[PDB]
Parts: structure tokens; C-alpha cells; sequence
């Protein structure tokens, strides 16, 4: 070759994973969440860096600081409400991502699946610390009760909760830590994303049918660049619709109140992304039992590869899993609901059966259904 | 574990996506806060920047901000020689510091109204239905004098003196100062104060909504053309022999 | 060919409009927040500095000098041959009322704060690299290229000056 | 015969991508202004007198 | 799971325990410096 | 894309090496080192010697002169 | 292949740029600065993240904060002084790196030299912002004088300096911005370093002799991993020798004084790594002329590849250039000396000649010397 | 010599550059440049 | 051969001791401060409040 810009630079060749790559034809709209996933990562970052261009990480000021970003600073208001709302999207997008993987068996790509999982959990940490930066009543308490929920561990716990906090409570020491880790996680996560992409590039994108498409492959540039741009267009739409028309709507927490360590919103709860986690902890009487089961909620993802029982990696042709897939999703919605619920009988009893349903759906029902379907097809 | 009553979706000029804030309401409301409310509740992030937000001129608010620094002035902030003039000063803190504030109101601590509509779950509805909601304690109920009974407080009891009562103040124009009429204006100034960005955002949202819609339509069409060839194409298997 | 291209062409313009607007917002924030209004062109002083002693005030992160001059200082500044100054200005072109000289207290060389009543002209002396200014804020010796800056100001009733 | 509006437009501006791009730059400009103007108008109409723009009179210059 | 289990494999496991056993000891040593048990210090 | 089998073509070269455990890390280090270190340094010093000399000379002059102007002024004018 | 761990995971193959890669045999000790350069970035990073675990970014506190990090926090004293001293190392190391490719013709790798240059100037910005974080006299005034140096641009400048500062001076606004940019530049830098290494892995490392070593190539793992570890050993030695015995010695600035905006150290100057540029800037009467000249000092680097005149990419076999090479380093040393000098006659006149001698050595002398040498060899 | 070889580009090149420069400013909409039209 | 292996082993031990101290120092700064930890465990107050209330 001569003057083929692409492979001339070696660097620019590495970018031909976007333009020249084999991309399956058939492909639900669901896959745009990968790309959007990145979109969100880049938006949070640009946004973060500007907010962290006018934010301070002290007890005294932090609340003020945010308050000042939203008042005196030019276009700081949208930047901040764009950053808050974004993170919602970021999660809304994440959970589409994992749904798709669950449903069409994209998770067969074990190595890719394991990175995903790390991805998911890393963002999860991020979101948990950022929400605490503004140091408002919800944030303040939410950190205590989550962090303390780590003191369940018998031997260490207790010592360890105190190291993480940098003291006995959550004063300045903790507050500056979260500021620093919030800042540096996303950068580390981008490396991961790319590592994730790396592995995925070695086997390409699965489809709704569930069969290889090698016999049908398309230009990513021609087709999938417009799709992705279009995806954006809708993604942004949702992010501005939220951010411009109903800034607070999706941000359940109304606690714009500077944190007073003796005061407590009897209704303490994580955000929508973390709502499911809070609910899981509630169904178990015992503390430690609840922390294990909380971890297992999320950490149970990496099992599913091994659980796979059918011969069709595609759920598309297996009714029965399509039914229990949906139910899990609706069980997941049900759990999210509990999250914002008084921890009383009505909700307790419900959550408990939802938390068993979720693990059944994932651990036991689906896997069996797989088999069945295989046997009805005579496979 | 007491049922909490919840706020109506009270008819507001701004309830709607495109609807915007009514400054006259703001204006009115302001005064309400300043006369009725400045006494025990503070608004720290609010400067004397109503100018364009509240239609108070620069000269108007300068003057309005001058007297507030003459009486409550920077002597409560720590500026010894301070008097009339300045505009960067923020609304004057009812009391030196929180602890005081609770003493004046006996254990309770007057919440900063800055963010209260946004701050209290349930928005300006709750705030309006709190102030305007004050009914007779329920047969067989007991009440410590401070513990006035209010139909909309979580714990079913609030330390609030007559928030607002008819003819509490008087507005320039002549707006009929009804308990409620004043509340409608007080809330609004809170909502404007609570979410200054939101007022600007609604106008922006309309612009954003049209552009996004137009962009989305073209993209679907633009997107369709690029992907048309794969869709248009029909492949027919050909037998080897 | 024209119709298909037009849709893409129309589409390109739409992204640019929003894109230009979206990009502007991030950029705007760094440039202006509370900014100049919070910290620009606002001052008030007179009681603090008196009897020929210059008073410095914090105005927009920078020293604002309000100096009450003596008749002798005023006369000395009058007797300077402007034609031989590196930044030629007559004292009267720099003040509104001779007994009052108001200056941005920033050395025009590299930003340090000149010291009042020091240097070889009884005006100011900048310790960072040795710029000497006269009581008019004019640079007389050293590396500074310009006379100290004169801000916009007015005198209201009740003995006061408003700078900005 | 004459070229459809599109064909006209095509041969004048879209053959050469230099022209095309030039167009789009220009267009982006013109468009932003009209949109805003129109879209701002529309929005102010929906809130007549609700906005300070309408309400400046009261306390302005006596 | 089932495939991994085998009658033949045992020598490797035995060998692994020593290397594994040796590896296990290192962690206790490694943990101990950080842990600083007074009892560990007493030992 | 392979860096070891594709570098270059080499014919007719024999190489002899010995294992780490059969030899010493330093063989006659004091004797070998003094010569090579000494020989290499002289050549190196000469090539880089010019840059070093100028800097030292200028630094001494600058410190002295700057100090000298500052040091006396009263004696000159009276 | 089967069970060849390395190529099994695709990801693990990517890491065999350390272990299996063709490495030249002959190879001065100078090369160890690349690796060391990267140890420094990692060090700085971990340190930074722990410092930014207990720092605040406000006028009021900053000073205190740092002061608190060095007193009440456990082992924060060394962490901070390790941090400060580190950056000196980071620079000492960078200037060995550039010297080695100025000498040996490594800059022949155009692509790799332009990434280097980007690297060098990125690391320059990070060090410029991080020194102001503490908010001490020196910091405060140094960022005013430098930033304002930008206001030499005629049309924009003025407006632009005020955008950067986020006001008319350097108050809170500006100090939070530096905190944010300092934290996110080293994470962006890390991707550039890896992009740098990428390109450089396409042609391998040059040698003393200046000739291809493909005829004599060594496994990186066996040999170079020990050399690198050893080079770290010494590197850390210097870091700790500095940080443990003479904490402040190399940190010229003694200004542990909280910034007072009317007050001024008449002796205002960047730390040692910037002096060269400083001196070159003062040599010009005119402000704008200085700023351009300042830029060119550093930016001049990308032009050297075009300036190369000889047929031997190796200076090793060329006397005259070796002689001017060294002078330029000693000229460089001369200029660093001027940086801490009163800006008076004695130093002025010296600096000016030095500044011309630097540009001569780079722009005219060496180039000619290259030709001459070629003609003496009859080339 | 060189110009003749690039003459076609020169005309074509000239048009693209003016369009590109004008367009960026136009999208950019800097006030000083615009004031002139 | 044993001597060669021993030499390599000795180098590792020196690094580990330094590494433990260095690693410990990084961990220690993050875990606690004598700022905070000054106020910990130190508290007294009495007789200033009503014979009735709760502070
Ligand atoms: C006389 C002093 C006083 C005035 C005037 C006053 N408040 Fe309050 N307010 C209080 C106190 C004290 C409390 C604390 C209630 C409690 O903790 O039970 C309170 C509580 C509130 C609450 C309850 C929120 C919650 O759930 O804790 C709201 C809303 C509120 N104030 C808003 C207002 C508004 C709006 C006005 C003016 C229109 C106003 N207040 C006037 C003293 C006052
Ligand atoms: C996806 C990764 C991230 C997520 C999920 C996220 C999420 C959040 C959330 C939920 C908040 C609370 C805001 C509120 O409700 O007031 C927040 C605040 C904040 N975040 Fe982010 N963030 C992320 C990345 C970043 C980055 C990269 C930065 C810096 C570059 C950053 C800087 C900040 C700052 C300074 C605040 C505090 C002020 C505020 O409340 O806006 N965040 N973040
Ligand atoms: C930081 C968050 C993430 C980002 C930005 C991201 C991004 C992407 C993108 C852009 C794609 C390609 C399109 C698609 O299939 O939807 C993709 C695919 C994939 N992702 Fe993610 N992802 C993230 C999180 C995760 C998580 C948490 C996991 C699983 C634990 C995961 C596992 C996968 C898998 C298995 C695929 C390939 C599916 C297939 O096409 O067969 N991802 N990811
Ligand atoms: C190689 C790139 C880096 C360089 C050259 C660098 C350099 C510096 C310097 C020179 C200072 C001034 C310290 C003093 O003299 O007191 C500093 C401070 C600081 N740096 Fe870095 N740094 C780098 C990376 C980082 C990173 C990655 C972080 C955080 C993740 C960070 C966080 C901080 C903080 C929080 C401070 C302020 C506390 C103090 O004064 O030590 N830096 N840095
Ligand atoms: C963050 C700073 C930098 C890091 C982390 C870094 C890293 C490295 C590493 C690990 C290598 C391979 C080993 C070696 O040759 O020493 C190398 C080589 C190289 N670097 Fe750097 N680099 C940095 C800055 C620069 C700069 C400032 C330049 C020049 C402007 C540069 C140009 C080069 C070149 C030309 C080579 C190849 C020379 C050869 O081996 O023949 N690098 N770099
Ligand atoms: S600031 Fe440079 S001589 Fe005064």
C-alpha cells in the first residue's frame, strides 16, 4: 500500500475498528446502548471536569459550592443538572445493555462478559461517591448507612469501615476522599471500556436470531455510523427533556438541605440506579446475610454463562425464556419500587418474595426453561 | 407512622412545559418573604439580584438592597464600617448563627428558604398547602403550644406561628392581600428562587424540543438512506448444479 | 441525487446549530459565572487612607490604590517634564482632583504590588525587579513599560468615590 | 424543461464537496438565526406578559 | 466441572498444596505486617 | 508484524556464550573497570569539556558582577 | 497454539511487548529514562490521589489543607514531600530522555518524536498547575505573572487571560480550575504515553552506534526487566535521598507563606524545570516578542527532525556535533542559573547572549557542523 | 513550476479554504468578523 | 548455581522490606489522621443543662 491514510499511520489503522469492521446486518435497536454507553461516559467526564472547575470538597463549602455553581456561574446550572441527569441516563443505558446480553446470549463471550461486569460495578462506585459530593442530607446519611453496612464483616469490618471513612464518622476526611476517587475512577474506567471493546473485536456482535452472521456482514461506516448518530440524537433528546423540562423529576431526592448529622430523613434510600441494591438488603433480617445477598444481587451476573442450559444462545427462538426474561425485568422494576418504600410489613413481605424471584429467575427457572425448550425442539 | 396528606397539583402559571414564571407574582412574593419571613428564615444563596429576574431595576434593587444593609447590614456579617450601598451582599441572616435561631423559636431551626420548594419533597404545592393549611386539632388530641397542628406535616405537628394571615402586608400595586393570595405569590417567589436555572431552562427546552424533533426526523430519513441498500437487497441462493 | 443529498445536507446544518450552541455553553461557564459583576468595577473608600498615606483595597483580586496627596506631592508631579517620560502623561491627565490619585496597584512589569513612599520619586517602588514610580503612578525607572493604570471613577456626594 | 429545484441546487452546490460544505457552513449560520428568532417568538407568545421582557415597564425610568 | 474431576489428578494437587501451602504461608506473613496483631507481635 | 524472525539477514556469524551460573558477575572488575572507565572518560570529558568550562566561568563572572554593582555606589558620587 | 497463556487471552498478548520484544543489545544506561519516566508518572498519580484524598481547593483552606496533610495525617508528610520531590525527578528524567534523542538520532522516528513533544508539554502544564494548588506566595504570584504573560496577544489575549482565570484576578475561581485540570491531565497523559509507546513499537529502539541492530537482538524479559528494576532502584534512591534527607533542598521556593495579594517576593520565578524558558523570556524587551520566544524555546523541538543534516543519525561518530551538543546542554545549564538571578545588568547581558547561543546551537551551528562532518568523511 | 502542477487544486483549493474559513467563523459567529457583513 | 539463586533471593527481601514500609505508609495516611483522631475518645460536659432535658 501507498497513501492509504488508514494503514499508513499505525495509529490510524487502530481506528478502522469503527469504519471497516464486520458488523452483522440484522441487529435490534438494542445494540445502540453500547455506543450511547460510551457517549455517556464522555459526557459525564466533560461535565465533571467543568463542575470540578468550580466545586470545593469541604464540609463548610461543598453545599455552597454546588449552590454557587448553580447560581452565579454562567451556564453552570445546566452543566450541573446535565451532569446529574446524565448519570441517570448512564444507568438507564447500562441496564438496557445487560438486558440485551441476558436475552440474546451475548454473554457467551465470557471474557467480554467479565469485563462488562467490572465496568458495571466500577460505574457503580463512581455514582455512589459523586452523589455524596454535594454533601446534602440524602448524600450524608446514604454514605453512612451504606459504608457502615460493611461493618457487618465479623473480624475486620469495623476496623475497615473506619479506614474508608478516615475517622469515626463522615467528616471532611471522607468528603475529600470521595472527591478524589470520583475523579479518578472514570478515567480508569475508560481504560477498561477500551479493554472491553478489545476483546469484543475478536468475535464481533451477536444477533437477535442467535446464529453467526459471517455470511451476512456489513460496513460499519456506511450504516452503523448513522445509526449511532441517530441513537445519540434520541439519547440527548432524553437527557435534555429531563434536564430542561423536569430537572429534578428523576432525581427522587428533594434533599437540597445541608447535612445536619443529628437530623434524619426517616426515608433514607439510594438513587434509582442503586435502588435495587437497597431493597435486596432489606429482605434479610440479619445484617451480614443482607450484605452477602446484596453483593450476590450484582455479583450473580458472572454466573449466568455457567447457568446457560440451552443449545440456542438466542432467547429469540425460545418463548419460555422470553417470558421469564421479561418477568425478571419486571421483578427488577418491582424491586426498584420497594427501594423508595417505608420499610414496613407491606413492602417487606413484597421485597422478600421479589428478592427470591430474582435469584430464581437467574439461578434456577431460566436454566431449566432452557433445557425444556431444547427438548421440545428435539435438540 | 402517621398518614401524611399530600399537596394538590395546584393550578400554577408554570405547571406546563412551555409555561414560564410570572414576575409580578415573583415581585409580590418577594416582599412577602422580606416582611413576613425574613425575620426567622434565611436565604443564603440569594443575592440582591432580582434585577432582571424580578423586574426590580438595578436602581430599584440597589436601593432595596441598601436599606437592608443599613438596618441589618454587614454589622451582622462582620463588616464594622458597613452601611448602605453594596449589591454583592446576600440576604441577611435572621440570627448570628443557627444555635441562636433555635433559641428564638425554642429548639426548632428555621429552614433556609432558598431551596425549600425544591428542598421539601412535594414542591410548591406542599409549601402552599402548608401555609394555607391550618385546621382544628382532632377530637381527643393534645397539643403543646408550640406544636400547632398542621394537616400537612409528616409528624402531624409543626412549630409554626401564623405563617401568613389576611392583610399581613401591602403590595405597591394593590394586589388584594388574602392569606391565600399572598401564599400564591410567596410560593412563586420561592419556586423562582429555588430553581433559577429552571425558569431559563423551560424557555431553552422549547428551543431544544423543536431542534431535537427536526434533527430526529432528518436523521431517520438520513439513516434510512444509508441503510436502504442492505434492506433493499434480496439475495437468492443459486444451486451449485 | 439532489433529494437524497439535501436531507443529509439539511441534517448537517441542524447538528451544527445545536453543536455550536452546545459547545458554547461549556466554554461560557469558564469565562463567566458570578465573574466581573461579583468582582469587577466595584469599590468604595476614603476614611481608611489619609494624610498623604496611600490606602490599598481589594478590588477584583487586585490592589486598588487611593492616595491622598499633599500640595508638595502635587507640585512635584506638576514639575515633571512629560516629554522625557517613557509613558508620557501629564499628572492632570491621570487625576480628576489633584489631591487624589487613584491607581490599579499592579506594577506594569510583571504584576507585583508597588510599595508606596519608596523609590527615588517618593511615589512607589516595585520590589520584584526595581521599577520606580512617581506619586502620579508614572514609571520613572526600571523595567516596567507603562504608568500604573488609572481606572474609571466618579465622586458622589457625602465624600465618596465610586470606582468602576 | 428546467431542472427540478433539487437538480438545480444539486449541480450548483452539491457536486463539489467543497461547495457542499460551504453551503452547510452558511446554512448553519442562517438557520440558527431564523430558528431562534421564530422559536423564541413562539415561546414568548405562550407566556405573554409573564416574562420580565413584557414586564419591564412598571419600574423603568419613572 | 465434572470434566475437571478425575481419578488421575492427585499428584498435581499434592504438588500444588506445597507450592500452594508455601504460598499460603506468605500471605499470613504479608497480612501480619499490615495487621500488627499484638498477639502476632508477641509470637 | 513479527519482530524476531523478520529483523534482518545475517550469514556466517558464530556467537559463543556462557551460562550465568558458570561465570562471575564481574570478572577482574577492578582491573577492567579502571582502564575502560578511565579511557572512556577522557574522550567523553574532552567532547563535553567545552560546555562545562564555559558555564562555570560565566556563572562566576555573573555572580561577581551583579554583586559588584550592588556592592558599591556611595563612593562613586559625592 | 494451545495453552500458551500469552497468546490465549488476546489481552495478554498485548502485554508481550514487555517480555518477548526485540531489544537492541548495545544500549547506553540513558534508555532507562523511558521506563523511569513512566515509573514517575505512576508514582505521581498514586501520590496525587492520596494527597487529593485530604486536600481542599479553596482560598481559605488550601494552605491549611496542605499544612494539615503534613501534620495531623498519618504518613501524609512523606506522601506530600514525595509528591513534590517526585515531580523534580519526573523532570530531571524527562530532560535526560530528550537529551538522548537529541544526541542519538532517536528523533528520526518523526511520529514518536511528535508524541514525545506533546508528552513533554502536557507534563509541563500539569506541573504548572499543581505548584499553585498549595496557594503559597510563590504559587500565587507565579500563576499571575505567567498567565498574564498570555495577555501579550494583541486582539484576544486580554479577554482570554480573564477566561482562563475565571475572573479579574486569581481568586477561588482560578484555584479550583487548576485542581481539576491537574487531576485530569495525568490521566489523559497516560493514554498519550501509551500511544507514544504504540508508534515506537513499530520500529524498535535506536543505539549508541546509530546503526540497525536487527542483526543483534535480545529478549526484553531476560535482560531488560532486570536493568529496568535496577534503574528504578537508583531512581527511588534519588527520590528518597531528596525526600528524606533534604526535603526542601531542590524545592528552591521557601515560600511557605499564605498568599497575600498585595505582597510580593521581588524574586518571582518558576521552579528549576522552567528556568530555561524564563531566562529566554526575559532576554526580550518586548512582552509579545518574549512570549513567542518562550514558546519557540520548547516548541522548537519538533523542528529538529527537519534540521538534521548528517548521514549518520548517530552523534556518536561525529565530533563537532558532540562538542556543540554538550555546549547547548551547558548553555542550558547557564540559562537555568540566570532564572534565579536578579534581573540586572550582569545577568541581563549574560542571559541575552545565552539565549542567542541556544537558538544558534539549535538553528544554525549544529546544522552546519553536520554538513562539514559529512564533507570531511567525503560522504 | 510548482503552481502550474497545482493550478487546478489552486482554484479548487482556494474555494474550499475560503468556504471552510468563513464557515467556521460563521458557525463560530465571532462578532468582530461578522460586523463587516 | 545455589549462590546465584541466593543472590537473587537476597535482593527481593530488601525490596519487600522497603515495599512493606512504603505500602504501609501509603495505606496509613489514607486510613486516619491525628487531626480527626485528636478529637476521638476525648469528650466531657455536665451541669450546664436542666435537671430534666437531654443534650
Ligand atoms: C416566626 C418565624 C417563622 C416564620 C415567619 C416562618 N417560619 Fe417557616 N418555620 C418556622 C419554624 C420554627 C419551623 C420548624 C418546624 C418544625 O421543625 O416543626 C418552620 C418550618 C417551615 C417549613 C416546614 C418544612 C419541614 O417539613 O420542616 C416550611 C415549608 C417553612 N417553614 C416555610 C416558611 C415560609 C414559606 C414562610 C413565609 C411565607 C415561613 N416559613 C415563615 C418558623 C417560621
Ligand atoms: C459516570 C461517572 C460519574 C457519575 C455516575 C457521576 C455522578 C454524580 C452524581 C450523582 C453527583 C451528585 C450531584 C447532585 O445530585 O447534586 C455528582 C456530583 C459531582 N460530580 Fe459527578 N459523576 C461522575 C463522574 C464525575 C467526574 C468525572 C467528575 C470530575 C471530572 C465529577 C465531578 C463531580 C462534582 C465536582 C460533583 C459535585 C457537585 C454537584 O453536586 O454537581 N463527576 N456526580
Ligand atoms: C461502562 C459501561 C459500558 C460501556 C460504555 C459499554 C459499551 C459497550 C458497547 C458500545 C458495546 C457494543 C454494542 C452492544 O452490544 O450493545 C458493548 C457490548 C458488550 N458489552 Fe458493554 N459496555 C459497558 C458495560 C458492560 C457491562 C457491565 C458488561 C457485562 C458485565 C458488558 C458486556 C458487554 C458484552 C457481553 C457485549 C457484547 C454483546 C454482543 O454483541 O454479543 N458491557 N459494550
Ligand atoms: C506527572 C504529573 C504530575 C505532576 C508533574 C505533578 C506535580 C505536582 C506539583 C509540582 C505539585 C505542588 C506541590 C508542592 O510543591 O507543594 C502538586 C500538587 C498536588 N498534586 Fe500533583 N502532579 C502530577 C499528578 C497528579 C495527580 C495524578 C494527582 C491526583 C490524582 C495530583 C494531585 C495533586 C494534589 C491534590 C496536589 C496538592 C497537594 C500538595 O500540595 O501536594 N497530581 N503536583
Ligand atoms: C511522560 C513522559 C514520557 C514517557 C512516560 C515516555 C516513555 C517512553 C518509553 C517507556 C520508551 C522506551 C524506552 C526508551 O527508549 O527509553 C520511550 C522511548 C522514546 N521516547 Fe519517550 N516517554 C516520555 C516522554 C518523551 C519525550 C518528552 C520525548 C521527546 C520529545 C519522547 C520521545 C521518545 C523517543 C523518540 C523514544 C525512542 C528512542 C529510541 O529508543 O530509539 N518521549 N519513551
Ligand atoms: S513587578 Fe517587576 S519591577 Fe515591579
Amino acid at each position: 500500500m501507498t497513501n492509504i491514510r488508514k494503514s499508513h499511520p499505525l495509529m490510524k489503522i487502530v481506528n478502522n475498528a469503527f469504519i471497516d469492521l464486520p458488523a452483522p446486518s440484522n441487529i435490534s435497536s438494542w445494540w445502540n446502548f453500547g455506543s450511547l454507553l460510551g457517549i455517556c461516559l464522555i459526557l459525564q467526564i466533560l461535565t465533571g471536569l467543568f463542575l470540578a472547575m468550580h466545586y470545593t470538597s469541604d464540609t463548610t463549602t461543598a453545599f455552597s459550592s454546588v449552590t454557587h455553581i448553580c447560581r452565579d456561574v454562567n451556564y453552570g446550572w445546566i452543566i450541573r443538572y446535565m451532569h446529574a441527569n446524565g448519570a441517570s441516563m448512564f444507568f438507564i443505558c447500562l441496564y438496557m445493555h445487560v438486558g440485551r446480553g441476558l436475552y440474546y446470549g451475548s454473554y457467551t463471550f465470557l471474557e467480554t462478559w467479565n469485563i462488562g461486569v467490572i465496568l458495571l460495578l466500577t460505574v457503580m462506585a463512581t455514582a455512589f461517591m459523586g452523589y455524596v459530593l454535594p454533601w446534602g442530607q440524602m448524600s450524608f446519611w446514604g454514605a453512612t448507612v451504606i459504608t457502615n453496612l460493611l461493618s457487618a464483616i465479623p473480624y475486620i469490618g469495623t476496623n475497615l469501615v473506619e479506614w474508608i471513612w478516615g475517622g469515626f464518622s463522615v467528616d471532611k476526611a471522607t468528603l475529600t476522599r470521595f472527591f478524589a476517587f470520583h475523579f479518578i475512577l472514570p478515567f480508569i474506567i475508560m481504560a477498561i471500556a477500551m479493554v472491553h471493546l478489545l476483546f469484543l473485536h475478536e468475535t464481533g456482535s451477536n444477533n437477535p436470531t442467535g446464529i453467526s452472521s459471517d455470511v451476512d456482514k456489513i460496513p460499519f461506516h456506511p450504516y452503523y455510523t448513522i445509526k449511532d448518530i441517530l441513537g445519540a440524537l434520541l439519547l440527548i433528546l432524553a437527557l435534555m427533556l429531563l434536564v430542561l423540562f423536569a430537572p429534578d423529576l428523576l432525581g427522587d431526592p428533594d434533599n437540597y438541605t445541608p447535612a445536619n448529622p443529628l437530623n434524619t430523613p426517616p426515608h433514607i434510600k439510594p438513587e434509582w440506579y442503586f435502588l435495587f441494591a437497597y431493597a435486596i438488603l432489606r429482605s434479610i433480617p440479619n445484617k451480614l446475610g443482607g450484605v452477602l445477598a446484596l453483593a450476590f444481587s450484582i455479583l450473580i451476573l458472572a454466573l449466568i454463562p455457567l447457568l446457560h442450559t440451552s443449545k440456542q444462545r438466542s432467547m429469540m427462538f425460545r418463548p419460555l425464556s422470553q417470558c421469564l426474561f421479561w418477568a425478571l425485568v419486571a421483578d427488577l422494576l418491582t424491586l426498584t419500587w420497594i427501594g423508595g418504600q417505608p420499610v414496613e410489613h407491606p413492602y417487606i413481605t413484597i421485597g422478600q418474595l421479589a428478592s427470591v424471584l430474582y435469584f430464581l429467575l437467574i439461578l434456577v427457572l431460566m436454566p431449566t426453561a432452557g433445557t425444556i425448550e431444547n427438548k421440545l425442539l428435539k435438540w | 407512622s402517621d398518614l401524611e396528606l399530600h399537596p394538590p397539583s395546584y393550578p400554577w402559571s408554570h405547571r406546563g412545559l412551555l409555561s414560564s414564571l410570572d414576575h409580578t407574582s415573583i415581585r409580590r412574593g418577594f416582599q412577602v418573604y422580606k416582611q413576613v419571613c425574613s425575620s426567622c428564615h434565611s436565604m443564603d444563596y440569594v443575592a440582591y439580584r432580582h434585577l432582571v429576574g424580578v423586574c426590580y431595576t438595578e436602581d430599584e434593587a440597589k436601593a432595596l438592597a441598601e436599606e437592608v444593609e443599613v438596618q441589618d447590614g454587614p454589622n451582622e456579617d462582620g463588616e464594622m464600617f458597613m452601611r448602605p450601598g453594596k449589591l454583592s451582599d446576600y440576604f441577611p441572616k435572621p440570627y448570628p448563627n443557627p444555635e441562636a435561631a433555635r433559641a428564638a423559636n425554642n429548639g426548632a431551626l428555621p429552614p433556609d428558604l432558598s431551596y425549600i420548594v425544591r428542598a421539601r419533597h412535594g414542591g410548591e404545592d406542599y409549601v402552599f398547602s402548608l401555609l394555607t393549611g391550618y385546621c382544628e386539632p382532632p377530637t381527643g388530641v393534645s397539643l403543646r403550644e408550640g406544636l400547632y397542628f398542621n394537616p400537612y406535616f409528616p409528624g402531624q405537628a409543626i412549630g409554626m406561628a401564623p405563617p401568613i394571615y389576611n392583610e399581613v402586608l401591602e403590595f405597591d400595586d394593590g394586589t388584594p392581600a388574602t392569606m391565600s393570595q399572598v401564599a400564591k405569590d410567596v410560593c412563586t417567589f420561592l419556586r423562582w428562587a429555588a430553581e433559577p436555572e429552571h425558569d431559563h431552562r423551560k424557555r431553552m427546552g422549547l428551543k431544544m424540543l423543536l431542534m431535537m424533533g427536526l434533527l430526529l426526523p432528518l436523521v431517520y430519513a438520513m439513516k434510512r438512506h444509508k441503510w436502504s441498500v442492505l434492506k433493499s437487497r434480496k439475495l437468492a441462493y443459486r444451486p451449485p448444479k | 441525487k439532489g433529494f437524497s443529498y439535501l436531507v443529509t445536507a439539511t441534517t448537517t446544518v441542524g447538528v451544527a446549530y445545536a453543536a455550536k450552541n452546545v459547545v458554547s455553553q461549556f466554554v461560557s461557564s469558564m469565562s463567566a459565572s458570578a465573574d466581573v459583576l461579583a468582582m469587577s468595577k466595584i469599590e468604595i473608600k476614603l476614611s481608611d487612607i489619609p494624610e498623604g498615606k496611600n490606602m490599598a483595597f481589594k478590588w477584583r483580586g487586585k490592589p486598588l490604590f487611593v492616595r491622598h496627596r499633599t500640595k508638595k506631592e502635587i507640585d512635584q508631579e506638576a514639575a515633571v517634564e512629560v516629554s522625557q517620560l517613557r509613558d508620557p502623561q501629564h499628572d492632570l491627565e491621570r487625576v480628576k482632583k489633584p489631591e487624589w490619585v487613584i491607581l490599579i496597584g499592579v506594577c506594569t512589569h510583571l504584576g507585583c504590588v508597588p510599595i508606596a513612599n519608596a523609590g527615588d520619586f517618593g511615589g512607589y517602588y516595585c520590589p520584584c525587579h526595581g521599577s520606580h514610580y512617581d506619586a502620579s503612578g508614572r514609571i520613572r525607572k526600571g523595567p516596567a513599560p507603562l504608568n500604573l493604570e488609572v481606572p474609571s471613577y466618579e465622586f458622589t456626594s457625602d465624600d465618596m468615590v465610586i470606582v468602576g | 424543461v428546467a431542472p427540478t429545484l433539487t437538480a438545480r441546487l444539486y449541480s450548483l452546490l452539491f457536486r463539489r464537496t467543497s461547495t457542499f460544505a460551504l453551503t452547510i457552513v452558511v446554512g448553519a449560520l442562517f438557520f440558527e438565526r431564523a430558528f431562534d428568532q421564530g422559536a423564541d417568538a413562539i415561546y414568548e407568545h405562550i407566556n405573554e406578559g409573564k416574562l420580565w421582557k413584557h414586564i419591564k415597564h412598571k419600574y423603568e425610568n419613572k | 466441572l465434572t470434566r475437571f474431576l478425575g481419578p488421575r489428578y492427585r499428584q498435581l494437587a499434592r504438588n500444588w498444596v506445597p507450592t500452594a501451602s508455601l504460598w499460603g504461608a506468605v500471605g499470613a506473613v504479608g497480612l501480619v505486617w499490615a495487621t500488627d496483631w499484638r498477639l502476632i507481635l508477641d509470637w | 508484524g513479527r519482530q524476531f524472525g523478520h529483523l534482518t539477514r545475517v550469514r556466517h556469524v558464530i556467537t559463543y556464550s556462557l551460562s550465568p551460573f558458570e561465570q562471575r558477575a564481574f570478572p577482574h572488575y577492578f582491573s577492567k573497570g579502571i582502564p575502560n572507565v578511565l579511557r572512556r572518560t577522557r574522550a567523553c570529558i574532552l567532547r563535553v569539556a567545552p560546555p562545562f568550562v564555559a558555564f562555570y566561568l560565566v556563572y562566576t563572572w555573573g555572580t561577581q558582577e551583579f554583586e559588584k554593582s550592588k556592592r558599591k555606589n556611595p563612593a562613586a558620587y559625592e
